[PDB]
């Protein structure tokens, strides 16, 4: 996963 | 005044049990230095297709006497494509027995993420915009700011100890630092963005070569792997033997043979002589199906995720705009001081 924008 | 919080190693993510509401509804939520908003999975949420989003606790606003429904639509998008939507609200939040009142959160009623996320980054990076980039709600006091503002910690700062790759648990400490869990001295590094917890990475040493970098890297607890610009990733992939594979019209991933030799280390050189050494075991990632990803992947954004961060002790100081780093020492010994 890769957490904002 | 420090607040220790256990980090559950879930595999791709590290999560913590926190409570929300007057009736202390338990949520297990991702601890994310790469986002700035805390949201919870509503008990009546619609999870994304194939997503088991209600197995890590849910929040029922109607059973909390203190829940406040703000008017306002919540929307967020993450680096991996996942999203959440719902509504902004406020409630009591409890972290290892320490409560903060009227904390602004989001109540999420649609999500493609497996569980809620506790974003603890800068308030300037809050998801307060519609899809087109128009700001729809003001910036606000997120969890770390509120901890400070309500007198629970002195400084908006926290230390991150993901612990070893095999460990079931690590620790995050709001407002403190465990001086037993690193060798050498913590070296302070300047944060280089006003929105993102990024520091300058001078160079990466891999397989006997030194690769000059000189750009910012996001120290993101909420990313699994490590991400580099395509050309720099290709230079490293050349030494490691990773091969680029197209997986969608626009997505490419480095694969690597699961039986690849994992001896040796990769060294990351930062400002002021700070150095983190990562064992090469961190660059083979097992997928479900007998294939493996390389632990470095290409992206426009440079991110040092969990496969890096497990090997550092980090004190993030959002008031001083520094991240202080040292080579991790894996130990149950503990000597925490306030910051």
């Amino acid at each position: 996963v890769v957490f904002a924008f | 005044d420090s607040i220790s919080l256990s980090l559950i190693n879930e595999g791709p993510s590290y999560a913590s049990k926190v409570s929300v509401g007057s009736n202390k509804q338990q949520q297990t939520v991702i601890i994310d230095t790469g986002s700035s908003d805390f949201w919870v999975v509503d008990s009546n949420a619609q999870c994304g297709k194939g997503v088991d989003c209600k197995s890590s606790g849910t929040f029922t606003p109607s059973s909390s006497s203190s829940y406040k429904n703000l008017g306002a639509a919540f929307t967020i998008r993450y680096g991996d494509g996942s999203t959440s939507q719902g509504t902004w609200g406020k409630d009591t939040v409890t972290i290892n027995g320490v409560s903060i009142t009227g904390q602004q959160i989001a109540d999420v009623t649609q999500t493609s993420v497996d569980q809620g996320i506790l974003g603890i980054g800068y308030t300037s990076n809050e998801a307060v915009y519609d899809t087109s980039g128009r700001q729809t709600t003001p910036n606000y006091d997120n969890v770390p700011v509120t901890l400070k503002k309500q007198g629970k910690i002195r400084t908006n700062a926290y230390s991150l100890y993901l612990n070893s790759p095999s460990a079931e648990t690590g620790t995050i400490i709001f407002g403190g630092v465990d001086n037993a869990k690193y060798s050498g001295k913590l070296v302070a590094e300047q944060v280089t963005s006003s929105q993102a917890l990024t520091i300058s990475l001078a160079s990466v040493n891999l397989k006997g070569s030194s690769f000059s970098f000189g750009d910012g890297a996001l120290l993101d607890s909420g990313t699994t792997l490590t991400y580099f610009p395509s050309d720099f990733a290709a230079q490293l992939a050349d030494k490691a033997g990773a091969r680029l594979v197209q997986v969608a019209r626009d997505q490419y991933l480095y694969f690597i043979d699961c039986n690849t030799d994992t001896s040796g280390t990769t060294v990351f050189n930062f400002g002021n002589g700070a150095k983190i050494t990562v064992p090469n075991t961190e660059y083979v990632y097992q997928n479900g199906d007998g294939t493996c990803l390389w632990g470095i992947q290409p992206s426009d954004d440079t991110i040092l995720g969990d496969n890096f961060l497990r090997h550092a002790y980090l004190l993030y100081n959002l008031d001083a705009n520094t991240i202080s780093i040292a080579q991790v020492k894996y130990t149950t010994d503990s000597s925490i001081s306030a910051v």
